[PDB]
């Protein structure tokens, strides 16, 4: 478990490892924003 | 105390949201890279200062 | 058994060396677009 | 062996053939499985249950348990095909 | 290889070299001893290792269906390096007019296979299980010989199932793949009874170890042996063939500790 | 097998082919190589043979 | 049918008294069983020693009889052989041997109660699945 | 839009990164941002493992894959591989997560607002893919960096705390590797060993002295090679034997990294020294040999003479001989007779498992370890149902070894495919027919017909 | 092996008859092509 | 004896493959 | 039956089929405490047996057995480090911890000697290891 | 009741999910170099 002083931030750390997947997805939205140049 | 460190980490969290969502916008939007870099670099400095302050106050517990 | 071993080693080394020094002999140039 | 008339006493009936029965059958009789069955199977070939009680080197409590479960025990002719598999017959669960 | 040399080698050196299957021997430097059996002292054998170096099979001299003449033949091993028996141990007792060694443990069997000239494969269980050996004296020394008979169990046990799911202790009791043959009310599958009726039959063999080196310091002895037994019967389907093994033997004699539990 | 010899070389004889056959192939390749224009170039590959 | 109290009533002591497990108790017992001993005792069997399973027949014929909550709970702290003559606490997970078995360290008396309740509740759920093995999967 | 559309580049959006080949600064930003992604995942995932770590279960039973690495490096673990403290794991996680912010800022900078090409404003950093000397200097700098990393592991193992030796006397423990093996015949003896059964190539490291000494060798090798490449240019034999374009370099890196992926997968599957079984759980061979050991102990305890017990087929039910004669555990564990683990070597003599130790001196802790490793075999389903495929849903478990091995075998094969694609394209583009066959000068029509 | 005996005829003739049919269809056609010239 | 038939059929298939590879109708461009 | 609504919980931990919540530490304080009677007995037994194990290691070294001598230090001694840690923490003494570390380093050096097959260094180091272990034994007390 | 743990996880996840797209919407509105 996290150190006591940090356990309150568990719900953020629970979503923390998964952001790289979103980065890939963000790329597509960016290319969707410029209409797939 | 634990509460003060929690407040410091939450402030770093909100500042990191601000940096993540604002630095790309300031970078890409026209006439904003050097027009308003004074906020960007000061925010980065405050971010790192918060990191060191959180480090020390965490060392106390 | 050892005779078969050295014969197989001879054969394997022969073909591997041919492969090695053949692809090292400017294989990239052997295309129809050269010059 | 398409015929083996002493099958009922291999662990499926109320009587246990001591000479060529697996250790697992002694789980059916309380208080005999880990300790008493080891000494039962050690000196496995017995002429009869009386020779088992005399020869098995049982302690007094072990003899009391065996006195409780005497009618559930017999000793028929040893079968080599079954004696070899008396501690582990590949029947687990 | 001497026991003093095996201790010197680590497992990494010995692994994969074939030295694990090789039976040790008593050194010529440490020889000329006498393992005397003092009274009021129970003795026992340990580490009785038997490496067979030559395998011979009593094969019929011709493929005639009524051939009765048979001569032993040289064989080559399909299995590799599993032949030697190690760790055999047993009590030494005054059962009869002389001392006798009773086999009661160790690896004491090897399910080896050999191939004869012509390409026929004979599997057999090289074993000394349940041996009753009799020493040729009251003291083990060079020239002393230990010999006796042993009971070789079946190559396959009851739990073994043939390719059609038939065994001794388990399996089908019929040729399930021929229901029309079992449909007949007169004979049914009675012709295939010999192959369907799996029988665990324990055979007989004899061994004659002759000790050529003995040491009194360690209790160790070494020499040669010749053993005779029968081959695999496939639960009674096959007819056993006589197997004549010869090779080297190592062993040691110590005092019974009371914890052996023989 | 499982002994750990380098390249399976348990006998020293095995090395003679393993080292010499590449050397004869290397000698034959050197006659090709020495005939080439071995100066540098600024290209993705050399078009000179 | 619901998880009625007839299913949730299990024997408590050796005399014959019963106890009605609560849904929280059986839920916690199932979770604790799957987490602390499922690796060997999945399905009411014993992977390491299949001669002795958790089916009610084996527990009833144990010495002492382990077909009740108090006997099971005592086994979880003072495990013994099937005849109750040798202590196997060094080879079995027990609360008194939790340093060498780090899964039993956090269990309390109520946790042991719930685990025993799960064990005694299972055979009522299936006629042969609990301790039956592959044949009834 | 210039340089970022199909019209001005010829690359579609789905080949979008192919527009970065000749844009050096923007490509630098791509690399730095992706490195930020890597360190971000490291920090976030190890923080996630710390948050989800319960002190009851071992690491391998909780689905933890990263904390085992730190435990092996010697942080927060005591004797017996017992994780006593998890604060250094938190420190490593926060350090990686914070460094990810810096690397992400750098990557986004160079990608968006930094100079497009570095070859006019920063000639020191700018390069051309066809300029062999500059590319070799960059390669040599990175080689020096890799050597520094190897020496960092060496410093950790030798001076700063030391690493976890599972083979340590007594139980496994964190200890200082004071005398690494620097003999070339051992370190490069591993490199030339065969990969097949019993040999294992470099997966067969059975001690930390060889590991640390060969990491010293790798550090020396990499630094020497980096200084070699900084001060040298490719020789004529090399200059004609390679395609000198960015895609070719990418394909070379792809094949190398694919080979590394395969090797790492088998490291996690088979090795139990750099991947101790008390952090990553049992290997498959370890679990099988443990099953055989557990039932050997059980049946011996119940009166059987395990050495003389005959199995169904005539072979040993518990103990038999390996094909080379060593006394080994029987049954289907016979294939896994090459296992060597710190819990089973104690009973191992020169000629295999010593029968005297196997009969009289099997300790209770060995039985406990064998039972644990039996019940925690690598078998499991994709939805994490531990046990054989025909098991029921009660045990939630897949070994970390299975996850790591399968993932890295997958990625190794995928990166071999990527190598094949990129090497073929590099050759075709260098020769100049990666867009199609020229209808004017078709090579086949000039060729004489066969047959 | 207690195998069938007409299976030999079945296999051999079911291979032979179509094979000779194909060979005849090829030879006829070629002959005709040669005769045309 | 069935091994004779099996071997003959496999060899015949291999022979057909050989003749198809090496005695094919040569491709040529029409005019 | 004919109009009975299915049960429905919206990410609730109350239901029997909900996966939320911890499995351990929910129903009371643990029964187990560190250094209990049986576990302290086990560690005491291991520490006492380690003397004999060391003596057997010295004998194996004297006879030159290298595999067996190495395995003697990991056979019945694989729990030595944990047992020594647990009993040293009971002692709570600096000198006990120093002798603990000294024994560990001496044992590692002895292993490094045994792989080298150095008979003289092996004998010297097993002697030193035994002396250090007996010193720690007299220090922590009870063994 | 809705689990507070699951609830807070969902707030965190959804704020994260609007983080990235909000950037792109901003630079779309501010007419930056997409
Ligand atoms: C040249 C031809 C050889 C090609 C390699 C095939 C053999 C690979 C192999 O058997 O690999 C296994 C070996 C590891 O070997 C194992 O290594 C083990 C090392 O463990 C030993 O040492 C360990 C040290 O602790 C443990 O103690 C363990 O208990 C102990 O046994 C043992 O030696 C095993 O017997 C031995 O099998 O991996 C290796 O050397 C590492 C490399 C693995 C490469 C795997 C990639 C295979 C190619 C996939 C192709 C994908 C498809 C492409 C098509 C397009
Ligand atoms: C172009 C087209 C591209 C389209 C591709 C789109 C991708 C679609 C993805 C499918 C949808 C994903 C389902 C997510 C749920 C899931 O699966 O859920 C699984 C978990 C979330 O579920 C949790 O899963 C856990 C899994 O158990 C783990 O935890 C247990 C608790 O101790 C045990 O430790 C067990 O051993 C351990 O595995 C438990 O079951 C929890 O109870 C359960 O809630 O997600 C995880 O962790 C997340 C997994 C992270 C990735 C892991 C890397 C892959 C693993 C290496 C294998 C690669 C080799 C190929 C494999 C084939
Ligand atoms: C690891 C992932 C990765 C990385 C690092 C990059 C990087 C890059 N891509 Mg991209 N790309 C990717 C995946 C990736 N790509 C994928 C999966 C696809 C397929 C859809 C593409 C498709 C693609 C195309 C089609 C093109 C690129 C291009 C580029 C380059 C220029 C970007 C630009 O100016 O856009 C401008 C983008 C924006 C203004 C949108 C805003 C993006 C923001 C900055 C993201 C926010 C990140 C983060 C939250 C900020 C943290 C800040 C920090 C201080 C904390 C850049 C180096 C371009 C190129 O080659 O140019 C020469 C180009 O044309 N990429
Ligand atoms: C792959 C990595 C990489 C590379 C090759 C480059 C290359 C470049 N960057 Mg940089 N950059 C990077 C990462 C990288 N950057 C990152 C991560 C960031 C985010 C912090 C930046 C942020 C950045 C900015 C904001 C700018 C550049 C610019 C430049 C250019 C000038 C560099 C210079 O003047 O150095 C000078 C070097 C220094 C000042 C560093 C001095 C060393 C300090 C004291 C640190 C010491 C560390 C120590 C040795 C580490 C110990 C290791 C131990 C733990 C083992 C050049 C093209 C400039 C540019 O392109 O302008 C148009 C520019 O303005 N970069
Ligand atoms: C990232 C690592 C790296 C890379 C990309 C390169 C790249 C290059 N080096 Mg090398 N080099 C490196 C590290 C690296 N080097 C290091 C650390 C050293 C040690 C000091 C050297 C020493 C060196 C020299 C001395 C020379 C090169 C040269 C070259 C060029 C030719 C490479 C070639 O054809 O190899 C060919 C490779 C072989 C023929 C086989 C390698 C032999 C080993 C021992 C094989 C052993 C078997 C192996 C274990 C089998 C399984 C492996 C498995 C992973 C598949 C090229 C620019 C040449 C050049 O032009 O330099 C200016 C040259 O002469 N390099
Ligand atoms: C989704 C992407 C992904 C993810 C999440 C992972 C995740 C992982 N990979 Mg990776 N991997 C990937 C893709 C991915 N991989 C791909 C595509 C490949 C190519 C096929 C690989 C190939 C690969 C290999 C070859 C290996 C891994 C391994 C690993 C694991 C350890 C990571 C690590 O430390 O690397 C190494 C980290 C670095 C190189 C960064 C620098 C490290 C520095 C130098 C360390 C300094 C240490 C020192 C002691 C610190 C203190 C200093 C001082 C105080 C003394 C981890 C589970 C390892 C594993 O466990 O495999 C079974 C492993 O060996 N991966
Ligand atoms: C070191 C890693 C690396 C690097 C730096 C590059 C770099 C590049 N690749 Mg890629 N590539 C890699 C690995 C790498 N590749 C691997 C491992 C493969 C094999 C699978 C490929 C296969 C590949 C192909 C087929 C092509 C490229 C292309 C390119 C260029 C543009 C890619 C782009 O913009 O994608 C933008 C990103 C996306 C559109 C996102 C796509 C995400 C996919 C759909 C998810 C994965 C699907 C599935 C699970 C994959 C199964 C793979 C199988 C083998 C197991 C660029 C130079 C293209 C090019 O123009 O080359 C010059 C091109 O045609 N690559
Ligand atoms: C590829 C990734 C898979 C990993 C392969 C492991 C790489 C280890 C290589 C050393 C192999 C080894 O030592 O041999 C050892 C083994 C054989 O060695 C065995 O060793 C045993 C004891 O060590 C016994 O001696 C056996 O008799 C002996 O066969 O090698 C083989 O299996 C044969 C090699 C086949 C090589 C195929 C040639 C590949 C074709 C191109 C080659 C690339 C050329 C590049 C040129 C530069
Ligand atoms: C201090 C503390 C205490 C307790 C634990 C806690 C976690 C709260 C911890 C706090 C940690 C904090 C606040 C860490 C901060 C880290 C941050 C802000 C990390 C950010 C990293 C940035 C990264 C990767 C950026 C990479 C961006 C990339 C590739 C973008 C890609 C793209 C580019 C470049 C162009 C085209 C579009 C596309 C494809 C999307
Ligand atoms: C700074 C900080 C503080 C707390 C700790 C923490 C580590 C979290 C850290 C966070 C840092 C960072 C950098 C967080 C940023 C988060 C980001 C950028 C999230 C991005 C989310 C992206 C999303 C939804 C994208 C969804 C897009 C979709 C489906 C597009 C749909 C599609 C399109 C457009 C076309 C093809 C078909 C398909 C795929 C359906
Ligand atoms: C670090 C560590 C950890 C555990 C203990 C251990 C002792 C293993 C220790 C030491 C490890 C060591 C020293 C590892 C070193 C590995 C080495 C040197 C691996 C060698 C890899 C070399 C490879 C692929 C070479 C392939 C090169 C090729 C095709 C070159 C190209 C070409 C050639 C040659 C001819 C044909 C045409 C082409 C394709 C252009």
């Amino acid at each position: 478990k996290l150190p006591e002083a940090y356990a309150v931030f568990k719900p953020i750390i629970d979503v923390a490892p998964v952001i790289p997947v979103f980065f890939l997805l963000l790329a597509f939205v960016w290319q969707a924003a410029v209409g797939f140049r | 105390m634990v509460g003060l460190l929690q407040i410091l980490v939450s402030i770093l969290i909100l500042l990191s949201f601000a940096l993540v969502v604002g630095v790309p916008v300031i970078l890409v939007s026209p006439g904003e890279w050097e027009k308003s870099k004074g906020l960007v670099y000061s925010a980065a400095g405050l971010w790192f200062g918060l990191v060191i302050v959180i480090a020390a106050f965490n060392s106390f517990v | 058994m050892f005779t078969l071993k050295i014969v197989v080693y001879t054969t394997v080394t022969f073909f591997v060396s041919l492969f090695t020094f053949g692809f090292l002999s400017n294989d990239a140039s052997r295309n129809p677009n050269r010059k | 062996n398409v015929e083996y008339p002493n099958v009922p006493y291999l662990g499926g009936s109320d009587i246990i053939d001591v000479n060529n029965a697996n250790v697992r059958v002694y789980t059916r009789l309380p208080g005999m499985y880990p300790a008493i069955a080891k000494k039962i199977i050690k000196r496995a070939p017995y002429k009869d249950i009386n020779e088992m009680l005399e020869k098995g080197d049982f302690t007094a409590a072990e003899k009391d348990i065996l006195d409780k479960y005497l009618p559930n025990l017999t000793a028929l002719e040893p079968a080599p095909e079954y004696v070899i598999d008396n501690i582990n017959n590949g029947l687990y669960r | 290889i001497t026991t003093e040399d095996i201790r010197g080698l680590t497992y990494s050196q010995v692994k994969g070299t074939g030295l694990a299957n090789r039976c040790p021997e008593v050194s010529e430097q440490n020889a000329g001893g006498t393992i005397k059996f003092a009274d009021d002292k129970k003795y026992k054998v340990t580490e009785l290792c038997l490496e067979p170096k030559s395998f011979q099979i009593e094969e019929e001299v011709t493929k005639r269906r009524g051939e009765t003449k048979k001569e032993f033949v040289d064989t080559k091993l399909m299995t590799r390096a599993t032949y030697s028996l190690t760790g055999i141990e047993g009590p030494i007792v005054f059962k009869d007019g002389g001392l006798t060694f009773l086999e009661k443990g160790g690896i004491d069997y090897a399910a080896t296979t050999v191939q004869l000239p012509g390409g026929e494969r004979v599997p057999f269980l090289f074993t000394i299980k349940e041996l009753e050996g009799k020493f040729s004296s009251s003291q083990v020394s060079a020239g002393t010989e230990l010999g006796g008979n042993f009971k070789t169990p079946s190559y396959r046990t009851g739990l073994f199932l043939d390719p059609k799911g038939r065994g001794g202790t388990t399996g089908y009791d019929m040729a399930v793949a021929l229901p029309g043959l079992e449909a007949d009310g007169g004979e049914g599958q009675d012709e295939l009874f010999a192959e369907t009726n799996k029988v665990f039959q324990v055979t007989d063999g004899s061994i004659e170890m002759a000790f050529n080196r003995v040491d009194g310091t360690n209790g160790e002895f070494s020499g040669v042996f010749v053993s005779e037994q029968l081959s695999d019967t496939d639960m009674g389907s096959k007819a056993p063939k006589k197997v004549l093994l010869k090779g080297i033997v190592f062993g040691k004699i110590e005092e019974q500790t009371g914890d052996e539990d023989y | 097998e499982g002994t750990g010899e380098a390249l399976g070389i348990d006998d020293t004889r095995l090395i003679v082919p393993v080292i010499l056959i590449p050397v004869i192939t290397f000698i034959l390749y050197a006659g090709f190589a020495s005939e080439q224009d071995n100066e540098d170039f600024f290209d993705t590959y050399d078009q000179r043979r | 049918t619901d998880l009625d109290e007839n299913t949730r009533t299990v024997p408590l002591d050796s005399s014959g008294t019963t106890v009605i497990l609560t849904p929280e108790q059986v839920k916690r017992g199932k979770r604790l069983f799957n987490s602390s001993c499922g690796n060997c005792h999945v399905g009411g069997i014993t992977k390491t020693n299949p001669n002795l399973g958790l089916e009610p027949d084996a527990l009833s014929l144990a010495t002492p009889a382990r077909d009740n909550i108090d006997a099971l709970v005592d086994y979880m702290k003072n495990p013994t052989t099937y005849d109750g003559l040798e202590s196997i606490a060094e080879l079995h997970p027990s609360v008194k041997s939790a340093d060498i078995f780090p899964k039993m360290r956090s269990l309390s008396d109520e946790d042991l109660f719930a685990i025993g309740g799960h064990i005694l509740l299972q055979p009522k759920l299936s006629s042969e699945k609990w301790g039956g093995g592959k044949i009834y999967y | 839009v210039a340089g970022r559309d199909i019209e001005s580049t010829g690359f579609a959006w789905w080949s979008g990164n192919s527009r970065l080949i000749n844009v050096s600064g923007k490509l630098l930003g791509a690399h730095v941002a992706h490195a930020g992604l890597m360190v971000f995942w490291c920090g976030a995932m190890t923080l996630f493992e710390v948050a989800h770590y319960i002190p009851e279960k071992p690491l391998y039973e909780q689905g933890l894959i990263l904390l085992p690495h730190l435990a092996v490096l010697g942080w927060g673990v005591g004797p017996g591989g017992e994780i006593i403290d998890i604060y250094p794991y938190f420190v490593v996680g926060v350090l990686h997560l914070i460094s990810s912010a810096v690397l992400g800022f750098g990557g986004v900078y160079h990608s968006l607002i930094g100079p497009d090409t570095l070859e006019e404003s920063f000639p020191a950093f700018g390069y051309d893919w066809r300029d062999k000397n500059k590319i070799t200097t960059i390669l040599g700098i990175h080689l020096i960096v890799l050597g520094i990393g190897a020496f960092l592991l060496v410093i950790k193992a030798m001076y700063v705390g030391g690493i976890y030796d599972t083979w340590a006397p007594g139980g496994g423990d964190v200890r200082i590797i004071d005398s690494p093996t620097l003999n070339p015949g051992v370190i490069f003896g591993y490199v030339l060993k065969s990969p097949w059964g019993g040999d294992g190539w470099i997966v067969s490291v059975n001690n930390m002295e060889d590991l640390v000494g060969g990491h010293i060798w790798i550090g020396i090798i990499c630094i020497v090679g980096g200084f070699w490449h900084i001060f040298t240019k490719p020789f004529a034999w090399a200059r004609r034997a390679y395609v000198w374009s960015g895609e070719a370099y990418l394909s070379y890196s792809l094949v190398a990294v694919s080979l590394m992926g395969f090797i790492a997968s088998q490291y996690s599957w088979y090795n139990n020294t750099a991947y101790p079984s008390e952090f990553y759980g049992p290997t498959g061979p370890e679990a099988s040999q443990s099953q055989a050991f557990t039932f050997l102990v059980r049946d011996q305890r119940l009166g059987a003479n395990v050495s003389s017990a005959q199995g169904p087929t005539g072979l040993g039910k518990y103990l038999m001989r390996s094909p080379s004669g060593e006394i080994i555990l029987g049954g289907e564990t016979q294939r896994f007779w090459d296992l060597r683990a710190p819990w089973i070597e104690p009973l191992r003599g020169p000629n295999g498992l010593d029968l005297n130790k196997i009969k009289n001196d099997i300790q209770p802790w060995q039985e406990r370890r064998a039972a644990e490793y039996m019940t925690h075999a690598p078998l499991g389903s994709l939805n994490s149902v531990g046990g054989v495929a025909t098991e029921i849903n009660s045990v939630n478990y897949v070994s970390p070894r299975s996850w790591l091995t399968c993932a890295h075998f997958f990625l190794g094969f995928a990166f071999y495919i990527g190598h094949l694609w990129h090497a073929g394209r590099a050759r075709a583009a260098a020769a100049g027919f990666e867009k199609g066959i020229n209808r004017e000068n078709e090579p086949t029509l000039s060729l004489r017909p066969i047959d | 092996m207690n195998v069938s005996v007409a299976a030999y005829l079945a296999v051999l003739l079911g291979t032979f008859v179509p094979v000779v049919f194909l060979v005849t269809l090829y030879i006829q056609s070629e002959s005709r092509k040669a005769g045309s010239s | 004896m069935e091994t004779l038939v099996y071997v003959f059929l496999l060899a015949g298939t291999l022979g057909v493959i050989f003749f198809a590879v090496f005695f094919r109708d040569p491709p040529r461009i029409a005019k | 039956a004919s109009g009975d609504f299915p049960k429905q919980s919206y990410f609730g931990a109350a239901p029997i089929s909900a996966p939320f919540g911890d499995t351990y530490g929910t129903a009371g304080a643990p029964i187990w405490e560190k250094l209990g009677e049986t576990e302290k007995g086990i560690f005491t037994r291991i520490a006492q047996t380690t003397k004999d194990q060391l003596e057997q290691a010295s004998e194996l070294i004297s006879l030159g057995s290298w595999e067996a001598s190495r395995q003697r230090l990991r056979m019945t001694m694989y729990e030595t480090r944990k047992s020594m840690v647990r009993l040293t923490d009971v002692d709570g003494s600096k000198d006990a911890k120093d002798l603990f570390a000294t024994f560990k380093k001496k044992l590692e050096a002895l292993d490094r000697a045994l792989v080298a097959k150095d008979k003289a260094l092996s004998i010297k180091l097993i002697g030193d290891v035994r002396a250090s272990y007996n010193k720690w034994a007299a220090t922590v007390g009870g063994v | 009741m809705f689990n507070p743990t699951t609830l807070f996880q969902l707030i965190a996840l959804f704020l994260v999910i609007t983080s990235g797209p909000a950037i792109i919407v901003l630079i779309a509105f501010r007419r930056g170099n997409l």
